[PDB]
């Protein structure tokens, strides 16, 4: 299977530790709450969803809020303009082909010019010393996909669904890496569906097991649940479509049994 | 600012900015100075960068520093001393020897191999974007083409790769491609590295993929399975029928031919990888020769 996808997880494996945000970092931000970031995470997916953007550019970006938030104050009121930023700099960065500078300004609805976006661009990119290859649970969950026998649709659009609702919540998905989120999303939605688990491959590939993502998989699962009474549904609006086989729509196991 | 660096002479224009020798006015070391004019950040400077400061590798061009002042943004190069299209021109004469030829091959395959094992697509290699020491060393650079690729590959920019060492599955319009273009292009200049003549310099599209089809035959199913179905194969297609490798690159070992007819393959699955190549038995002697260059 090419001959760099060991590699290449190892790699990002070794990469995700490296890229994580501090864990209690909303606890040293005296005007900001987690509640304030599940609204401006939840604002990037309607984004996304109004430019037709890949999920990738989505989770690039939430990371690097998260990052920047790790080092840097912000008040409430300029949460948006951070949030736009890394919008911006993800979308060169993963995109084939960005909206302009101009088309993001319109979606703050004119609360921020132009000058506002570009100097923040420029402030995001220092303070995150340029590093943008941030591995992601996009990146992970489509490598564990490989591993499907056979291959459902339905188990892949779940994923990501569970995969992207995790982006909202800091508490508790922040203390998790990517590839665990991933493991979690991946194993809850293919025991949805089809009612198996993780497979052993996935065993041998990353040495997780279901006693390993438990925790997560535990945390995630009442996500799932609370889910429709969530007050943040954009993702949830998102997933309703063909596009995604409707995913959202369906009904969460009550129990996983472990 | 660049109070420390004294512009020497402008050297080139590559994907984008503009490079320049330069000096550092209290260290004494030689640099490249790419100069970026500030729509944001390009996007090609944003991957440049990031992924430049993640590949530390001998056979690829170390960024040393990233300084602001506005509205410009200089990138900071080691420095080197000549690019291999003008070694292989200052050539014409006597030859490029087989030694180096190798020793060169096999350094590029390093760097690809690191390159590929990061998730990074390269997209962009050609000899003016190859770089040479006078110690031996020769590295990868202008990675603004370059891109981070994901695990299935899904579909990237179409435009990618300059005319003369674009792989086939791009011109003819595969929805997906692989690490398999940054091979085919290391092909292209295996050979002209020992003919000193481009292997297929086309003009336009269709060109190229003549040029290609009369080298190494048009493909059908058999040789890469799904190619009459590929957007931009036409039926009309003429037929030619494949040549020797002996023929295309006639002063070439035994090995060197296996080794070039693996880099050329139609299929990009079926394509030798740069990992792979290391391995092959044209490497067995391979030593590290100077290039005896002014
Ligand atoms: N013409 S030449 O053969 O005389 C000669 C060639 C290149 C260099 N030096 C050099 N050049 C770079 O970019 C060159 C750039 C030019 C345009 C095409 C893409 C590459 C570098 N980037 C990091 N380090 C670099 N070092 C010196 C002499």
């Amino acid at each position: 299977v090419p001959d760099y996808h060991e590699d290449i997880h190892t790699y990002l494996r070794e990469m995700e530790v490296k890229c994580k945000p501090k864990v209690g970092y909303m606890k040293k931000q005296p005007d900001i709450t987690n509640s304030m970031r599940a609204i401006l995470v939840d604002w990037l997916v309607e984004v996304g969803e109004e430019y037709k953007l890949q999920n990738e550019t989505l989770h690039l970006a939430v990371n690097y809020i998260d990052r920047f938030l790790s080092s840097m104050s912000v008040l409430r009121g300029k949460l948006q303009l951070v949030g736009t930023a890394a919008m911006l700099l993800a979308s060169k960065f993963e995109e084939i082909y960005p909206p302009e500078v101009a088309e993001f300004v319109y979606i703050t609805d004119d609360t921020y010019t132009k000058k506002q976006v570009l100097r923040m661009e420029h402030l995001v990119l220092k303070v995150l010393t340029f590093d943008l290859a941030a591995p992601t649970v996009n990146q992970f969950l489509t490598q564990y996909f490989l591993h499907q026998q056979p291959a459902n649709c339905k188990v892949e659009s779940l994923a990501m669904f569970l995969g992207e609702l995790s982006l909202i919540d800091a508490d508790p998905y922040l203390k998790y890496l990517p590839s665990v989120i991933a493991g979690a999303a991946f194993h809850l939605a293919l025991y949805t569906v089809t009612g198996q688990s993780w497979p052993e491959s996935l065993i041998r590939k990353t040495g997780y097991t279901l006693e390993s993502l438990k925790p997560c998989l535990m945390d995630l699962h009442q996500t799932y649940l609370k889910a429709p009474q969530h007050a943040q549904q954009s993702i949830r609006e998102k997933y309703k479509n063909s596009k995604y086989h409707g995913v959202s729509l369906l009904n969460p196991p009550e129990t996983l049994n472990l | 600012s660049m109070e420390n660096f004294q512009k020497v002479e402008k050297i080139g224009e590559g994907t984008y900015g503009v490079v320049y020798k330069a000096r550092n006015k209290l260290t004494g070391e030689v640099v490249a100075l790419k100069k970026i004019r500030l729509e944001g950040v390009p996007s090609t400077a944003i991957r440049e960068i990031s992924l430049l400061k993640e590949l530390n590798h001998p056979n690829i061009v170390k960024l040393l520093d990233v300084i602001h002042t506005e509205n410009k943004l200089y990138l900071v190069f080691e420095f080197l001393s000549m690019d291999l299209k003008d070694f292989m021109d200052a050539s014409a004469l006597t030859g490029i020897p087989l030694p180096l030829i190798k020793s060169y091959l096999f350094q590029l395959l390093q760097g690809l191999a690191f390159c590929h094992s990061h998730r990074v697509l390269h997209r962009d290699l050609k000899p003016q974007n190859l770089l040479i020491n006078t110690e031996g060393a020769i590295k990868l650079a202008d990675f603004g083409l370059a891109r981070a690729f994901g695990v299935p590959v899904r579909t990237y920019t179409h435009e990618v790769v300059t005319l003369w060492y674009r792989a086939p599955e791009i011109l003819l319009g595969c929805k997906y491609y692989s690490t398999a273009v940054d091979i085919w292009s290391l092909g292209c200049i295996f050979a002209e590295m020992v003919t000193r003549r481009a292997l297929f310099p086309g003009d336009s599209e269709i060109d190229q993929l003549f040029r290609i089809f009369r080298t190494l035959g048009t493909p059908d199913e058999v040789v890469w399975p799904g190619v009459t179905s590929m957007p931009d194969y036409k039926p009309s297609f003429p037929k030619w029928a494949r040549q020797d490798f002996s023929k295309v690159v006639p002063p070439l070992d035994e090995d060197g031919r296996s080794l070039l007819s693996q880099m050329l393959h139609y299929d990009p699955n079926k394509r030798i990888s740069a990992k792979a190549a290391l391995a092959h038995p044209f490497f067995q002697d391979v030593t590290k020769p100077v290039p005896h260059l002014r």
